[PDB]
């Protein structure tokens, strides 16, 4: 059946089947098997066409929106690898004050952050990570904790 | 907690 936004897809370079959620961008080889409120981290990375291009990392954010991409495709890939951990990536390279908290944004219900980021979080099942997500402030990658 | 999401 599939529990909410995940479809059927096959790898392009191995043939094998895998799952791909459309709301939150989670990709898996396995199959994937509400609250009023949800806990998430996140690790923001912002670029020239965010609403506010400007973090504590750096006052004037001029990376093209494709090389944001790219970066969080780079994190993505060693927070799955195991590489790094989540926690200390966002520390380090989120672009936003809540990198101080490890991106923890503390808990919200729907109705209190941007759509895109609301739809993932409450799409995410608890210690599931998002894909990219885009918003005005840029592309996310989204932990929920609880 | 700094204006824009918190």
């Amino acid at each position: 059946k599939l529990p909410p936004g995940w479809e059927k897809a096959m790898s392009r370079s191995s043939g094998r089947v895998y799952y791909f959620n459309h709301i939150t961008n989670a990709s898996q080889w396995e199959r994937p098997s509400e609250p009023a409120r949800v806990r998430c981290s996140h690790l923001l990375v912002k670029h020239s066409q965010s609403r506010r291009p400007s973090s504590w990392r750096q006052e004037k954010i001029t990376r093209t929106k494709e090389e944001a991409l790219e970066l969080i495709n780079g994190y993505i890939q060693k927070i799955k690898s195991g590489e790094e951990d989540f926690e200390s990536l966002a520390s380090q390279f989120s672009d936003c004050s809540s990198a101080k908290a490890r991106g923890d944004l503390g808990a919200f219900s729907r109705g209190q952050m941007q759509k895109p980021f609301e739809d993932a979080s409450f799409a995410l099942r608890t210690g599931e990570m998002s894909g990219p997500v885009f918003t005005d402030s840029g592309i996310h990658i989204i932990l929920r904790t609880e | 907690q700094a204006s824009t999401p918190r």
